[PDB]
RNA sequence: GCCACCGGCGGACGGCUCAGUAACACGUCGGUAACCUACCCUCGGGAGGGGGAUAACCCCGGGAAACUGGGGCUAAUCCCCCAUAGGCCUGGGGUACUGGAAGGUCCCCAGGCCGAAAGGGAGCCGUAAGGCUCCGCCCGAGGAUGGGCCGGCGGCCGAUUAGGUAGUUGGUGGGGUAACGGCCCACCAAGCCGAAGAUCGGUACGGGCCGUGAGAGCGGGAGCCCGGAGAUGGACACUGAGACACGGGUCCAGGCCCUACGGGGCGCAGCAGGCGCGAAACCUCCGCAAUGCGGGAAACCGCGACGGGGGGACCCCCAGU
C-alpha cells in the first residue's frame, strides 16, 4: 500500500520519517520482525536527513508497527492476522498496577497491506 | 501402670493400632460421658446412648430425652451390646466419629 | 477447581443447600504423581500465609537407610507392589508405602515425596 | 520553594441492604497435643562479595476516541546470583523442660533437599580521622491482635407428606490442605437415620431486646450494638499477611450508551437528585474545629465516616393564647 517508515539511528539517537508507496510497498510486504533488508535495493530514499555520513552497505530490519485502526504488532503471534488475547506485560499493554491483567487487541507478526506505520533501525 | 489423665485403671491386654489412647499415639481432651451400647455392627465403631430430663417451663413438668453418638472401639476393650462405657473426646476420626471408648464397666448385665 | 470444604449430604441422607460461596481458603491442588526418571525435577509453591512447599515430580535417588543409622544415596530401578493404588506399581508411581527396589536390595518408602521433595526408605528385610 | 514519574505502605477496614439460608447459621459452655497471622512488645544473633535492566527526560510517531509503537540516556530502601546463619523430611541412640497426658521442645551421630539481609537515610561536633542520637533492614524463641476448624446442649408449622440413603455408613493403604476429616482416590465389607416424626414440602436472616397483661402467658424481631450473607443472575483466576475483591480482571445470559461503522464501553443494596411502582417516605447544602482511621521521623494532609444546619403533626419532656 503506502507506509510511514521511522528510520532511527542508534549511534546518535535521532529519527526521521518518510512516506513510501508504489514499487516500494511490495518488497517488504511479507517480511517478519527482525529481517535485515538492504537499504540500497528497496530505498529510493537517500543518504540525507541525517547528515550524509553512512557507508554503502547499510541495512535495516523490522522492529514493530501499528495497524490501520491503531493496534500494535505483538512479535509473538506469527501470521498476518488480528487477535484479542489476555496480556500481562509486553508490547501491547501498559499495566499501571501490580499483578493485573487485561484483554487487549493486538496484531500478528507478518507485515500486511493493513499496516500503516513501520518501525526500523539502522545496523551498519 | 500408665495413666492418661483420668485417674482410672488401664486395660488388661495390649493393642496394635495407633488410634488407641492407652497403647498408641492418640490424645484425649474434652468432655467425659457415660452410657450404654446400642450397636456394634461395623468395624471398630460403636453407638452409645445416654438419657437426661428436660424441664419445660410453662407446664412445669419434665420430659425424657436421648442422645446417640459414635465412638472408636480399640481392639483391647472391644465392647458388645448392653454394657456401660466411659468415653472421652478428641479430634475428628471420621465423618461422624469424634469420641473414643476408654473403659468398660458392667460387661454382661 | 478442587473444593475441599464440607459435604452436601447429611449422615441421614438428606440433601443440603449451600448458603454461601466457595472461599479461596478451602481449595485443593493436583496430585503430583512421582515417576522414575534419569533426572529429578521439582518445583516450588507459595502457600497460605506466604510459606513454601517443595514438590517432587520425578525421582532419581533413594536415600536408603539401615538399622544402625547408615544411609546411602543410591538410585532406584522400579516400583513393585504399591498397596495404595492397584495400577501404580506398573506405571512407576511412588507414593508412601511403595516397595522400592534400589540397587542394594529392596526398601520401603517412609516419606511423602509430593510434600517434602525427597525419597527416604528403610532396607526391607527378605 | 512548586510539580509529575519510579519506589514503600494503605485501598480486604469503614458506609449500605436483608435477597438467599431450618443449617454447627446463631446463643452458651469447652477443645486444637490438628492450624495461619503484615503493623506492635521482649530477648538472642547477623548485615561479608559481585552483577543488571527500565520509567521520568530527548528524537520520530499510529489512532475518531478508548489507548498504544520504535530508537537513545540514567538512579535507588528497585531486581538477580555466590557464600555463610537458618528452614524441612527420614533413620539410630540419650533423658534436660512444660503439662492431667508427648506424633512437641532440648543434646549427640548419619543421608539429603530448600536457602536471608538496606550500615540504607537525616542532623550535629572536629582540619581531618572518627563519634554522638534520631528513623531504619534480615533470621530465631515467645506473646499479643485477627481468624480457620471441631464437639456437648438450646430455640417454627404440616401425616389429605411413611419409609429415606448407595461416597451413602465404616475399615485398611494413600493423595491434597495452613490444618483434622469420605474432603477426594484404590481395594474389603453392609452399615447409617426413622411414629420420641426420618425424608419432602411451607414460611423465615439468628440473638441482646421490644409491644401487651395483676401475674401465668400470647405476639414481633426494619432503625442502636454483636454475629452471618450479598454487590444485575451463574461460573473462574491473578497480586497479597489477608479476596476468588461494591467504586480491581476474564467468560456466558439479560439491559443500555458513544462511534468518522473499523471499534470502544457502563451496572448507586455509598451521599444528595431522577424515573417506575404504590395507600405509603426529605437538600443535587457548609466543614475537617470535635471523636476516630490510613499515610508520615514530625508539624501536618484526606475522609458524603463522623460533625453542623435545611424539609416533615416521627416519639418524649416543659410552657403560652
Ligand atoms: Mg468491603
Ligand atoms: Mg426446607
Ligand atoms: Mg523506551
Ligand atoms: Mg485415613
Ligand atoms: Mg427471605
Ligand atoms: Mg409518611
Ligand atoms: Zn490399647
Amino acid at each position: 500500500a503506502t507506509f510511514k517508515l521511522v528510520i532511527s539511528d542508534p549511534k546518535t539517537g535521532i529519527a526521521k520519517q518518510i512516506e513510501i508507496t508504489g514499487p516500494e510497498a511490495e518488497k517488504l510486504i511479507g517480511k517478519r520482525i527482525g529481517d535485515q533488508i538492504p537499504v540500497k535495493e528497496l530505498g529510493i530514499n537517500l543518504n540525507e536527513l541525517f547528515g550524509k555520513e553512512f557507508p554503502e552497505d547499510v541495512k535495516m530490519e523490522i522492529r514493530g508497527g501499528t495497524d490501520k485502526d491503531g493496534f500494535p504488532m505483538r512479535p509473538d503471534i506469527h501470521g498476518p492476522r488480528r487477535v484479542r488475547i489476555l496480556l500481562s506485560k509486553g508490547p501491547g499493554f501498559r499495566p499501571k498496577e501490580k499483578g493485573e491483567r487485561r484483554k487487549k487487541t493486538v496484531r500478528g507478526n507478518t507485515i500486511s497491506p493493513e499496516i500503516v506505520q513501520v518501525n526500523v533501525k539502522l545496523v551498519y | 501402670v500408665r495413666d492418661i489423665g483420668l485417674r482410672i485403671q488401664p486395660p488388661a491386654e495390649k493393642c496394635d493400632d495407633p488410634k488407641c489412647p492407652w497403647h498408641g499415639h492418640l490424645k484425649i481432651h474434652g468432655r467425659v460421658f457415660e452410657g450404654i451400647v446400642v450397636s456394634d455392627k461395623p468395624r471398630k465403631t460403636v453407638t452409645v446412648e445416654r438419657q437426661y430430663y428436660h424441664y419445660l417451663k410453662k407446664y412445669e413438668r419434665y420430659e425424657l430425652r436421648r442422645s446417640r453418638i459414635h465412638a472408636h472401639n480399640p481392639p483391647c476393650i472391644n465392647a458388645k451390646v448392653g454394657d456401660r462405657v466411659l468415653i472421652a473426646e478428641t479430634r475428628p476420626l471420621s465423618k461422624t466419629k469424634h469420641f473414643v471408648v476408654v473403659a468398660v464397666l458392667e460387661r454382661a448385665e | 477447581a478442587i473444593w475441599q470444604g464440607r459435604s452436601l449430604r447429611k449422615p441421614s441422607g438428606g440433601r443440603i443447600v449451600l448458603a454461601r460461596k466457595k472461599r479461596k481458603r478451602e481449595l485443593g491442588r493436583e496430585p503430583s504423581n512421582t515417576r522414575v526418571a534419569e533426572q529429578d525435577k521439582r518445583k516450588i509453591i507459595r502457600t497460605y500465609g506466604g510459606n513454601k512447599k517443595v514438590r517432587l515430580t520425578a525421582a532419581a535417588y533413594a536415600n536408603v537407610f539401615d538399622k544402625s543409622g547408615k544411609g546411602r544415596k543410591v538410585r532406584i530401578i522400579r516400583v513393585i507392589e504399591n498397596p495404595a493404588n492397584r495400577q501404580f506399581a506398573r506405571r512407576n508411581i511412588i507414593t508412601k508405602g511403595a516397595i522400592i527396589e534400589t540397587e542394594i536390595g529392596k526398601a520401603k518408602v517412609t516419606s511423602r515425596p509430593g510434600q517434602d521433595g525427597v525419597v527416604n526408605a528403610i532396607l526391607l528385610e527378605e
